[PDB]
């Protein structure tokens, strides 16, 4: 089952529901939709980004690559990800 | 071996997996598991290079690497409403603001 | 076995011994304590007809091979004496084993008389 | 103290292999669990280490003390080598959580003295200045162990 995010910007952002429970915030908040008043689309897609890495690479015996995160994005996403708790 | 993809339509981004070797069809088939529209009105595009049906995403040019989960490649996504198919249609994400000075 | 006396003494006399230090807070005992093997040092072996360190010393009170003090003694002053022997004098091994004999039988008269 | 390397006198060959894009401090605990640090290995190097059965090791970003894992794990303690067989430590990233990971991206762009110039709520700024620190860790997995 998937489920739907969307942006302040107004962007929907449509994610595995096993990825967004990653996010503690968005085991509580959850028809499937969340909004999302104060994360705008440039933020929200990275945030999701981050589930689909999270879950690929927790408990993998692979060596894991860095998360990137351009110094642009760094300050609202550390906010998101504050907000989100994940 | 896995691909990691954004399937893009207007403003609406499919977060979602699949293997290199799996056909264009075969997404089309996933997309309308959530879309619900048939795979007979979808258009996919690697930019704007409309995707030949029965290509693999390997073929296409989506691979292990380019297509990570981290920074996962994109799917230009594109209906058809009675008979004509729309012009693929990506509305671009925010902006963020100018870089403090205190981070440069 | 020994009389579980004699096989107290005997570990608390060579714990002083071992655990002792300088007043640079070294464990002069600690070269001692295992020796190098044939493999490692082959010439040790050539020189040194019969090795011991303090491994061996300790497993032969566990193991009850020592049957008095005198016997003890002499194992010790064995183990100073190759290390005299191999190691050249006012060396800092050499000066550290005269340290040893002599905290041995200062630490034996202590602990026994 | 719970955490320390045995001195068990008993020599094993080990690989660090640094899989990670971080420069790596290996970090050994000695025999009273003191940490002390070892030169370090850049991304994608390995050397063969002679270290000891029983000794324990960490590893942890350099420039930094972001925590790394080795072997799935938070620490490397190598068992005996079989038949002359070197024990490998993979050197890897954690999945660090979003939020900390957000963490390590400012901390690196911004000066201490500045956290408290950028536009975020005042947790934020404890937050950027709890830094990582193997004390910390080494205190945290001591009370796991135990339990």
């Amino acid at each position: 089952m998937y489920v739907k995010l969307i942006s302040s910007d107004g962007h929907e952002f449509i994610v595995k529901r096993e990825h967004a429970l990653t996010s503690g915030t968005i085991k509580a908040m959850l028809t499937n939709e969340v909004n999302f008043r104060e994360i705008p689309s440039h933020v929200l897609s990275k945030v999701c980004m981050y589930f689909t890495y999270k879950v690929r690479y927790t408990n993998s015996s692979t060596e894991i690559p860095e998360f990137p995160i351009a110094p642009e994005i760094a300050l609202e996403l550390l906010m998101a990800a504050n907000f989100l708790d994940c | 071996m896995d691909v990691f993809l954004m399937i893009r339509r207007h403003k609406t981004t499919i977060f979602t997996d699949a293997k290199e070797s799996s056909t264009v069809f075969e997404l089309k088939r996933i997309v309308e598991g959530i879309l619900k529209r048939p795979p007979d009105e979808q258009r996919l595009y690697k930019d704007d290079q409309l995707l030949d049906d029965g290509k693999t995403l390997g073929e296409c040019g989506f691979t292990s690497q380019t297509a990570r989960p981290q920074a996962p490649a994109t799917v230009g996504l594109a209906f058809r409403a009675d008979d004509t198919f729309e012009a693929l249609c990506i509305e671009p994400f925010s902006s963020p603001p100018e870089l403090p000075d205190v981070m440069k | 076995p020994n009389p579980p006396k004699l096989t107290k003494q005997m570990n608390a006399i060579i714990d002083t011994v071992i655990n002792y230090k300088d007043s640079s807070g070294r464990q002069l005992s600690e070269v001692f304590i295992q020796l190098p093997s044939r493999k490692e040092l082959p010439e040790y072996y050539e020189l040194i007809r019969k090795p011991v360190d303090f491994k061996k010393i300790k497993e032969r009170i566990r193991n009850h091979k020592y049957r008095s003090l005198g016997d003890l003694e002499k194992d010790v002053m064995l183990l100073c004496h190759n290390a005299q022997t191999f190691n050249l004098e006012g060396s800092q091994i050499y000066e550290d084993s005269i340290v040893l004999q002599s905290v041995f039988k200062s630490a034996r008269q202590k602990i026994a008389k | 103290p719970v955490l320390r390397s045995v001195n068990s006198r008993e020599p094993s060959q080990v690989i660090f292999c640094n899989r990670s894009p971080r420069v790596v401090l290996p970090v050994w605990l000695n025999f009273d669990g003191e940490p002390q640090p070892y030169p370090t290995l850049p991304p994608g190097t390995g050397r063969r280490i002679h270290s000891y059965r029983g000794h324990l090791w960490l590893f942890r970003d350099a420039g930094t003390h972001d925590g790394l894992l080795v072997n799935q794990t938070e620490l490397f303690v190598p068992s005996l080598n079989v038949d002359g067989q070197p024990i490998f430590a993979n050197i890897t990233l954690p999945v660090y959580t979003l939020k900390e990971r957000c963490l390590q991206v400012v901390r690196s762009l911004v000066k201490p003295e500045n956290y408290r110039r950028l536009d975020i709520v005042r947790s934020l700024y404890e937050d950027l200045e709890d830094h990582p620190n193997v004390q910390k860790d080494l205190e945290r997995l001591t009370q796991e162990r135990i339990a």
